[PDB]
């Protein structure tokens, strides 16, 4: 998507405790300013800046990765449920690259 | 392939300071690649102020392919250019010469 280099959704499942510096966006819709940088071997890792949208689902486990794969599958579930409005392909169509 | 890379790299680790004492020596080597790594590492410590001081080096020495790097390390221009800080742009003997005098 750096290399699209114009004009664009990107959801992303994650844990919460996995990312890196969790502390630093405590804020609720608040703008925490993310400076893009990380330890260079660091436990909790950042998630891709220019990646837009994420889930981080904080399961009270800091760090443990491994805690979206079910919430992957009942998002991608209800969606292809959801009825796309153009309705020729019934429900929104997943295509798993 | 590079002993030139390896040369620089060894004297950058060797050299084995913060960042904005390895950039005073990058931008003066004018070698744009090794500043991109063996500085601009991924975590590497980059205190404020001299950082500052050294985008303000990085204009008057005419390193304008450092300049855009620092601007993808986040020195936003707004934030960067103080009044006496485009005073000591204009206030400067370093670089080329010119007219002004």
């Amino acid at each position: 998507l750096k290399d699209h280099a114009s004009k664009i959704c990107t959801i992303g499942i994650a844990p919460w405790g996995i990312v890196e510096n969790q502390e630093d966006l405590i804020g609720r819709d608040v703008v925490r300013p993310y400076q893009t940088m990380s330890n260079p071997m660091s436990k909790l890792t950042v998630l891709n800046s220019m990646h837009s949208h994420f889930i981080l689902a904080d399961n009270g486990t800091t760090g443990k990765y491994g805690a979206e794969v079910k919430l992957r599958r009942q998002l991608e579930k209800h969606i292809s449920l959801q009825k796309i409005n153009t309705r020729i392909g019934q429900g929104v169509p997943v295509v798993a690259l | 392939q590079d002993i030139d890379l390896a040369i620089l790299t060894a004297l950058l680790k060797g050299a084995n300071a913060s960042a904005p004492d390895q950039l005073s020596l990058a931008l003066a080597w004018n070698r744009v690649d090794i500043a991109r790594s063996q500085i601009f590492i991924y975590g590497q410590q980059w205190p404020v102020g001299s950082l500052e001081q050294a985008m303000l080096d990085a204009l008057v020495l005419d390193r304008v392919d450092f300049v855009k790097l620092l601007i993808e390390n986040g020195v936003s221009m707004h934030r960067f250019l103080t009044i006496s800080r485009l005073e000591e742009l204009y206030n400067t003997r370093h670089g080329p010469s010119n007219t002004l005098y």
